[PDB]
């Protein structure tokens, strides 16, 4: 949703604008910095990190920084883009009988750029990122559950947060075959999925708060599964472990981890319900 | 449920009114102060995220009209050339969310789909006529303070609502800016995004764009002489277009975001398609199906 107005949020001097243009063939590749510079500042704002209320200012502020310079250069395409049109047509009226058809907006590339534009909009990212990481360090001294965990506390938390997710999968490894409840076994193992992100680049479990968050959010996301299907969430789930418990891989192990999960559902009381993460009903 | 339509548990069911309901209204003028684009909590609890499960990634808006069906764009599961073409397994929904950069366990439901019903006539190749599709959820998800279905309309309150200069709302998750190349990325909210935007007349919408348009689809926007911007971008697809009823105080889906040029470019509408004229096949398949 499109709602505010960032023209007015560019860094970039007036009249650096008219200054020389750059060589077509040198142009290129400093469009390409430009280009690889927006992807990185805002893959600086998506960090999952950040993504915690704290961070909402100092983001909005730096968000508000590339977009007004991302605006700067759109601006400058369409200023440049009614240019092209007005000579594609002195062109036209010159070689007549030519074929050659005239770029659309989006076809379009700026062809008008000054490195005085190129270092000005360089530094205003760069200044910009710098500004968000202190605002950043800031936030973190003020809130010590969003400090970063050192590598070996991180590792530490990261495997609990593994585990949990792993009992989690021996959960729905033991149900997802079972005709009366085979749907909550697959959001089960959907919502798991979810939370942890990508098996190839998971969310890291870089601060206290992501740890105690990410474990109330699973342990969750595993109650939600008894509360809906109606069954007793046990108080020993053996985690589930590739090497040992792989469908193709393992059978005998995955069938004994299904056997021995279905087996404590049966014998658990619903003692859980008390204690729950959530509130029902 | 069906009868409770349109009528949000955090506002009309209190008597409350949300910060810029007022706007939608024929008196009004908007001066110095301007409100926020963040949605309040529980503003629109119909509101739906397409999710691509992996890799992750949120692909469109959708609304929920039912406790077991939810409403997109065609495009967001079926658009041959960007090579699109998703199935049920692919993705699922979540619901009764207001950030996006986390799981909101408290308010927060993730449905998995049972099965998905593009539109047999939505015409892709050509002018995404028809963009509109269904999704019956694999269980009926539960209604609460976060998560309740918005009305759709009847011929009459088509015709009556969608009036040139009538203003309705869209809300979504989608960008916030059109950007310099396609590379430069996605600049994303954490928060529900909202705009209200006025329906523009027919013979404006289609001499705006080169681009076929049909009675399928309107367009909504800002004109270049009337100062206020605002608009639908990336991302925000299958979203709804909604507009609250003088005659008994329901919210009612008019439209879908569909399709555009650019994002808040001068001279430049969003497109939206008409839910009341694709209706029958709505209550067609929900009919048949589930
Ligand atoms: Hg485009
Ligand atoms: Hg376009």
């Amino acid at each position: 949703i499109v709602t505010k107005d960032y023209s007015k949020e560019s860094r970039v001097n007036e009249n650096s604008k008219y200054g020389t243009l750059i060589s077509d063939w040198y142009l290129k590749g400093r469009l390409t910095s430009l280009e690889s510079q927006f992807i990185n500042a805002l893959g600086i704002l998506e960090t999952y990190h950040y993504g915690e209320k704290e961070y909402k200012d100092a983001k909005d502020k730096l968000m508000t920084r590339i977009l007004g310079e991302d605006q700067y250069l759109l601006e400058r395409k369409k200023v440049q883009y009614e240019e092209y049109k007005k000579l594609y047509k002195k062109y036209k009226e010159e070689n007549p009988t030519s074929k050659v058809k005239m770029k659309t907006f989006d076809q379009y590339t700026i062809e008008d750029l000054t490195m005085r534009e190129y270092n000005e909009l360089t530094e205003s990212l760069k200044s910009a990122v710098k500004d968000f990481e202190k605002d950043v360090e800031i936030i973190e001294n003020q809130h010590h559950d969003l400090k970063p965990f050192t590598d070996e506390m991180e590792e530490k938390a990261t495997a609990r947060v593994d585990d949990l997710a792993n009992k989690a999968y021996s959960v729905y490894f033991a149900f997802v075959r079972d005709t009366q409840h085979k749907t909550e076994a697959l959001e089960l193992k959907a919502k798991v999925d979810l939370v942890l992100g990508d098996e190839d680049k998971p969310h890291r479990i870089s601060n206290e708060r992501i740890e105690k968050e990410m474990i109330k959010d699973l342990e969750s996301i595993i109650e939600d599964f008894f509360i809906e299907t109606g069954l007793n969430k046990p108080d020993n789930i053996t985690s589930y472990d590739s090497s040992k418990h792989h469908y193709k891989n393992h059978s005998e192990g995955f069938e004994a981890l299904v056997k021995e999960t279905r087996e404590a559902v049966t014998n658990a009381n619903d003692s859980w319900k008390t204690k729950t993460v959530k509130k029902y009903g | 449920g069906e009868a409770d339509c349109g009528l949000r548990p955090l506002f009309e069911k209190k008597s409350l009114e949300d910060k810029t309901e007022r706007e939608l209204l024929e008196s009004y003028i908007d001066g110095r102060i301007v409100e926020g684009s963040d949605a309040e909590i529980g503003m629109s609890p119909w509101q739906v995220m397409l999710f691509r499960k992996s890799p992750q990634e949120l692909l469109c808006g959708a609304s929920l009209i039912s406790d077991r069906w939810v409403l997109t764009a065609a495009h967001c599961l079926l658009y041959p050339p960007w090579d699109k073409n998703f199935t049920e397994n692919d993705l699922l929904v979540r619901i009764g969310k207001h950030s996006r950069t986390r799981y909101e366990r408290n308010i927060e439901k993730i449905s998995m789909l049972e099965k998905i019903y593009i539109h047999p006539r939505y015409n892709w190749r050509e002018n995404l006529d028809r963009d509109i599709a269904l999704m019956k959820l694999k269980k009926p998800v539960a209604f609460s303070d976060y998560i309740h279905p918005v009305c759709l309309p009847d011929r009459e309150t088509a015709a009556s609502l969608l009036q040139a200069g009538y203003k309705g709302r869209v809300t979504g998750w989608g960008n916030l800016k059109e950007t310099w190349t396609a590379n430069v990325g996605k600049g994303q909210p954490s928060v529900l995004q909202v705009v209200n935007l006025p329906i523009v007349e027919r013979p404006v919408c289609k001499d705006s764009t080169r681009i076929r348009i049909t009675d399928n689809m309107f367009c909504a926007g800002y004109k270049p002489d009337e100062g206020k911007r605002g608009d639908a971008c990336e991302g925000d697809s299958g979203g709804p277009f909604v507009m609250k009823s003088p005659f008994n105080n329901r919210w009612y889906q008019m439209g879908i975001v569909s399709w555009g040029e650019g994002c808040d470019r001068d001279g430049k509408y969003g497109f939206y398609t008409h839910v009341f004229r694709l209706k029958k096949w709505i209550q067609k398949v929900i009919d048949q199906f589930g």
